[PDB]
């Protein structure tokens, strides 16, 4: 059942295969070699990142129109990290293509836009504002209905 | 402390912004040109809103044109892809052909019969059809001669000619 990955970091994580294999990415990787020892490399994930997504997916293993409000409470828990973090998450489940794991995390930043003005938006993320007050204006009034 | 979706992908970009609403990709849509190419894109419901909304507003003044004898205006209009026989309740379940009969336009009228496809017989949610309402004006005095004949002609239209 154990396999083990390594981050780019270096540092080396044993987890079950039943785990693992809820990230398509390495489900594919098993294949294309022995299936069932050797850590196998996974170049685009530190190991601070890695060391959560095990933690996502063990607590997932299970399971089974778009709403953004029914994120589970555990998850809402495990996603109160910085935005750094956050967006390093949402990385990490494109690179490992945990599709439970993105949509959550799009979702939770998906609520972070809901509710916020245009600025407000921007002083979240960091968005420069590189309209001119004439563009602007003219996006501000061809989205009058809402 | 800079740019967070700078280093996503687009793809994941577009389904963050897919579980949005249209007033909220909107407000967003408004940060910079970037998000207002995604906010606005053809899959996302701002898109898809915008559309029926501009169809709204060319559909209330199509209901002007017409009403008004305005043909040229109504061929303005209608050449803006938009088709008049194609009704529902925030429209009051009302047709630019029914306009053109209330407002004495039996030329835009004609016009509208002929080069499209309607249920004359079709009642409105004032309880109206073209043939009622063609009817019920027949029947009032206050109606000149000339248009008291232009409506006769009308109802055998409606009444009487082959369909599909």
């Amino acid at each position: 059942p154990s396999i083990k990955l390594q981050s780019s970091d270096g540092e080396i994580f044993e987890v079950d295969v039943e785990i693992a294999k809820q990230s398509v990415t390495i489900k594919t990787m098993l294949e294309d070699l022995g299936m069932d020892d050797d850590p196998v490399p996974l170049p685009n994930v530190n190991a601070a990142i890695l060391k959560k997504v095990i933690q996502w997916c063990t607590h997932h293993k299970d399971d089974p129109e778009k709403r953004t409000d029914d994120i589970p409470v555990w998850d809402q828990e495990f996603l109160k990290v910085d935005q750094g973090t956050l967006f390093e998450l949402i990385l990490a489940a494109n690179y490992l293509d945990i599709k439970g794991l993105l949509d959550v995390t799009c979702k939770t930043v998906a609520n972070m836009i809901k509710g916020k003005t245009p600025e407000e938006i921007r002083k979240t993320f960091n968005i420069k504002n590189d309209f001119t007050e004439e563009e602007e204006a003219q996006v501000r009034k061809e989205n009058q209905w809402c | 402390k800079k740019n967070f979706f700078s280093d996503l992908p687009e793809e994941t970009i577009v389904n963050t912004l897919s579980f949005l609403k249209a007033n909220t990709l909107a407000r967003i849509a408004q940060t910079c040109q970037f998000f207002n190419r995604l906010a606005n894109d053809k899959h996302l419901e701002l898109h898809q809103l915008r559309q029926q909304h501009i169809k709204r507003e060319l559909w209330g003044n199509l209901m002007v044109a017409a009403r008004s004898n305005n043909l040229e205006e109504v061929k303005k209009i209608l050449k803006k892809g938009i088709d008049p026989t194609q009704t529902n309740s925030y429209h009051l379940n009302r047709t630019p052909l029914l306009a053109a009969i209330e407002g004495k336009a039996y030329q835009t009228a004609n016009y509208l019969w002929r080069k499209y496809t309607f249920d004359p017989n079709f009642k409105d949610n004032y309880g109206d059809s073209p043939i009622s309402l063609l009817k019920k004006q027949l029947a009032n005095p206050a109606f000149k001669d000339k248009e008291k004949k232009q409506i006769r002609a009308l109802i055998r239209g409606m009444q009487e000619e082959k369909i599909a």
